[PDB]
């Protein structure tokens, strides 16, 4: 997902804490992160405070 | 000329009113004060907030006295879906309107007077012999006229979508108690039930408390619309040293001590309603199922900044405060006559008491203190003084209306009843009347409640009894106690 | 850095107010009183309690003081039954929605104005022809813009059954004079007009009287709910001692004089409106016809207990209490222009007044101060002493609106007028200004009331005017005058 | 027994409450004042009253103090009539719900959330569309969840006929500033947008000025209604002296001082609504076009006339007076994030600000303070003196409830936000706190605002802040400055 972004966002899933955290990658000095929308994937890796 | 005559004809009964005046409406006098700077401060809590979990927050030193205090609480925006369409269904129970557990007990007592074949009759048939026998019930118990049919089919217009709501008054509800603590010792004890009953009878017209708790006078289709976003409320904690500035709790005269609120949270399933059993609660900008982590709060503390010479003054000299503080007595009813024995202390200004039916709290109506269907449920109640009538068996509607009449700035608009020994009971600062409870072998409230009060579907009813007694706060070498 | 440099940012004009400063916001300081309790008790009257008829009572002396007072009344549920169907039809006749004596008045007006045959039209056709009317009426006489035909045709939602109700403020409606006496000599009167617009002007935001007066703000459907079952309604007498503690009368003091009070009783045929003119109405629970012996009242005083040091210092030297007093003139209006003399006596504080429609008086709507057409019924009035303008001409909304802005708790909801000579004519302890009426020879106030006023069906419209007055009450010896 | 042990139950604590007690509940005890009398007098302006100039009035010395002080508004009624059947049909264009410019700009944010072909669509598919569109553009901003179509789709039922009406309170929106002036010297200015927020903030329940200035809290039937006939408003100008009787302004003091109120009038195309854009407005008395020459206003003053004695000792020595003036710092907003900078003088008391979308104020919605879609247009606000934090970032709900709920007598109905300082505001002879102004350097507000506010059609939206100072007014020699 971070390469199909371009990373321009970063996805990131923290083992020990079983959470996807999404992050600024290469347009972090440029853009800011408004809103995150999508189908079920989106949801089931998000929706649930990153769970 | 008759102006002038007016000013002439005084007599020696005038002499008494206005002989050497010493004050005159034609000439502002005004006194001057000292320095003094308000600063606005919010804090997060020391240990995580959750719903059904206890949090505490040490108080910062970020002025000389502390005055407003308010429990800033965030909660999610909510939203439905199906059980079936969710990857996760399993959360816990939630009220539902398709459900209503008060409508079921209301019910219940009505079934004994429903004439014909209630059970093999069509919804609208059974909607009209529940109306006709609610009817036959109230001329057996209460001797009522009957009501025209047509005129208690309320259809309250439910929306034909999915939703669930935060419950009326969530910013009180979500307070299950909070601790006002100082050196380790608790100085009060606040309520959820308390501090609904303090904001009807004490709240001001105009500066009600609505917006700031998630309170919508039960409209639940207000709650529905609140509800579908983010919510800041701002709950008043009405403290003794909140009340008026010379009661600000001196922070340089107590140095030595952790100053400390703690709070009881409530339960994340007590906390919403939905309008179906088989719908998931999920948090709205999340779009996961909602959990006790999604509670978030802070506090926002008022302090005080003082000039050198008045905090210096106040360090070496801070003396004593009177203070209010909160007593409570809590009891299950299981009949119509109850007694409560309030074990009560210290010189006791006024005392509060409601009731809760076991189906309006199963319901999440937390603070619908009404009887079966909607009456009140008190008849009547006594306050005995070591088994001798101090106030002689009086109907509901004095202890509710006549003693808010007499003595507070509102009348509550739920079943809430108060009796006052002070004459003014809300002035923080002028003593003007207690019973010393510690002084006496036996205080009881004996109450009358309505006809099956407590019984069937209704068992584990709660009464609440709380008190305001005047106690001190004493400051010594940097020590409070 | 900015806040010491505040502090120490002061001049010459701060000396005035901060030099010497005698009060801090940083330390509270209260007062030590003495001991009391409160205990409230409920008396039966000496003599009967009927409608029409006059009842007393002599106030017991269960404590050192007397300050709150309140009527307790309890009124039975109405039932409502076909003349023909009753054994015994013969009842006082009561005002009934079928015979809307007050909308025939209001049509007798417009009367002049229908165009085309009004007489064999249908009833639809004269409803419009009579809102058709109302406007030409309006544009001849106030120069009023045409309302929409649609939005002239409110329909009440009358239900479509057969019901009785107590009157709105029925609690007030019931006392038509109350009379505080002592030892003989009557020390205030008040009326069930003046116990009305005292509640109107001095009323409190969420301390009005609604629910303890019988008072629903004229929904006839929340009257005729609360008359299907027993009321009990607790009417507070407001003499000068209910006001502050201060001036609770003292019992002990007055110790050789009978207090008194006395009650003359509303008509039962006054106190009841029914739906249609054929039918009786019954005791919900005995299933008689209403009689002038079903009303039921006690009285409701609250007594102080004083400590044994501070009862025997106000036996020694209760001195003199500023007590107001209540006058009244009542007068008929049969012209559009009335001149009241107003033969008051005393330093009046303020005066009261408004109209009554005879209409509204024969409808049963007895606190319905409106004009024709729920109008102003008063045009402009003028405020002569002397025959010269103590108040030049100011139209109705000056002293309706202005008078109680400037010194009333509350705006009247009704057609009540007021004008203050006081600063604070609702502060019972500070004089704040007054007219002595008992100096000036005389006291005119001249209305001007709108077209048709007093005229035709409305012949013996009422005018009242009630005053305020300032006077002095002396205990001595055990006595009271 | 025990109410005769309850007073000697006292300790070494009771003495610091009870002993030597200077007061008594049982006992009432008043002060004498000096003579005086109070009279209302209408005046009329010096020059001509007209929409959209600025007229002046000399106030009479018809007393020897001025207390209260109302506007006196006459505002003709209102008729309608279509442009084809006037003979002269040039007006001043007017607001028209036909074309709802506040609609229209909120439809303009969602457009980018428009999916599919809305050019083309029905009106009922338009208003499905925009809808949806709605849910999306709050979905994608604000995380909110989606609100039910229907529920979203709130037909305001206006009537289907033509009319015209005056704006919501147009009492105050016809003062778009008035001066108080002594001496030629301006001594404190008022603002349209300033009464209303203090009317909102400190207007008491049971006396909010709805009538008294043509307010109906945004129900346009009732303007409609109120619109078709004369109306006379009163419209308080809440001057230092009209708010305490001490500070009644010192006729007799100031002999040698024209005292002089300004008022810069509203022009007549703001004032009026019309159903639609095609119709003429017309005096509905007269029958001619509405002009600027149709208002008409007076000044109604209240003077104190004083006893000799008294109107002698203020004559020799009236002294100073505290005064509140009001500032004002008027700012257009172009973007979401906004900083003004309050070049305010003297001790700062409070300060209030409020922001207006360019859209509600063409629409002729004067005091609609609410952002996009009625939201709250503040995120959250900061206050800084001198680059540094003396409030940190606070959201809108902190500065509009909890502001309000602390130091006010009411909370407001409108997004308008405060800030106080003082512990009590309102208090006009009690300083309780202030910020002197003339001593910071800098003073930012520094604000978030709502996404898209400011941008596109709401480009020039207006950001009002207003602050109360105090100062002094000193009266010498008939002099007064």
């Amino acid at each position: 997902i971070t390469n199909a972004m371009n990373s321009a966002i970063i996805f990131n899933h923290d083992d020990p804490a079983a959470r996807t955290r999404m992050y600024p990658g290469t347009c972090s000095n440029t853009h800011v992160i408004e809103s995150v929308s999508g189908d079920s994937l989106a949801k089931a890796l998000l929706g649930y405070d990153g769970v | 000329a008759g102006s002038l005559t007016q000013l002439l004809a005084t007599g020696s009964m005038d002499a008494a009113l206005t002989q050497n005046a010493t004050r005159t409406f034609w000439k502002s006098s005004y006194q001057k004060h000292s320095l003094f700077a308000l600063e606005s401060i919010n804090q997060p809590f020391t240990t995580q907030v959750q719903f059904g979990a206890e949090s505490h927050i040490t108080v910062n030193r970020q002025g000389d006295l502390l005055s407003w205090m308010y429990l800033k609480i965030v909660l999610p925006g909510l939203k439905v879906q199906n059980q079936a369409d969710t990857v996760q269904p399993t959360q816990q129970s939630f009220a539902s309107l398709d459900n209503d557990v008060a409508a079921q007990a209301d019910v219940s007592h009505v079934l004994p007077y429903i004439e014909g074949a209630y059970t093999e009759a069509s919804l609208n048939t059974k909607e009209q012999l529940i109306a006709e026998a609610k009817n036959s019930y109230e001329a057996a118990k209460y001797n009522a006229a009957p009501l025209p049919v047509a005129a208690q089919m309320q259809s309250t217009e439910m929306p034909d979508f999915d939703y669930a709501y935060w419950t009326e008054a969530i910013g009180f509800h979500l307070i299950k108690r909070a601790e006002f603590k100082v050196g380790g010792a608790t100085i009060d004890t606040i309520w959820s039930e308390l501090l609904f009953a303090m904001e009807e009878l004490m709240g001001r017209a105009g500066r009600r408390l609505t917006e700031t708790i998630g309170r919508t006078l039960r409209r639940p289709t207000e709650l529905m619309k609140a509800s579908r976003q983010e919510q800041i409320l701002y709950v008043p904690l009405p403290w003794y040293f909140t009340k008026h500035p010379s009661l600000a709790f001196p922070l340089v005269a107590a140095t030595y001590h952790n100053i400390q609120l703690w709070v009881q949270w409530a339960q994340l399933n007590s906390c919403i309603i939905k309008s179906r059993s088989n719908l998931v609660v999920l948090h709205a900008e999340r779009n996961v199922p909602i959990s006790d982590d999604h509670l978030r709060a802070s506090l926002e503390c008022t302090y005080v900044h003082l000039e050198a010479a008045e905090r210096d003054a106040l360090t070496a000299n801070a003396g004593t405060q009177l203070i209010v503080q909160h007593q409570a007595h809590l009891q299950q009813v299981s009949s119509n006559n109850v007694t409560a024995r309030l074990n009560f202390n210290f010189p006791v200004l006024e005392f509060y008491y409601f009731l809760r039916r076991k189906a309006n709290k199963d319901a999440g109506d937390h603070f619908n203190f009404s009887g079966i269907g909607g009456r009140d449920p008190v008849v009547s109640a006594e306050l005995l003084f070591n088994n001798t009538a101090r106030v002689t068996q009086k109907p509901a509607v004095w202890w509710r209306a006549v003693q808010a009449l007499q003595f507070h700035s509102s009348a509550p608009l739920t079943n809430i009843y108060s009796y006052s020994f002070s004459l003014s009971p809300e002035d923080p600062i002028t003593p003007s009347g207690s019973a010393n409870f510690s002084r006496l072998d036996s205080v009881e409230l004996a109450l009358t409640l309505q006809d099956d009060f407590g019984a069937a579907h209704d068992a584990n009813s709660e009464l609440f009894v709380f008190a305001r007694s005047y106690n001190i706060l004493k400051f010594t070498n940097g020590l409070a106690g």
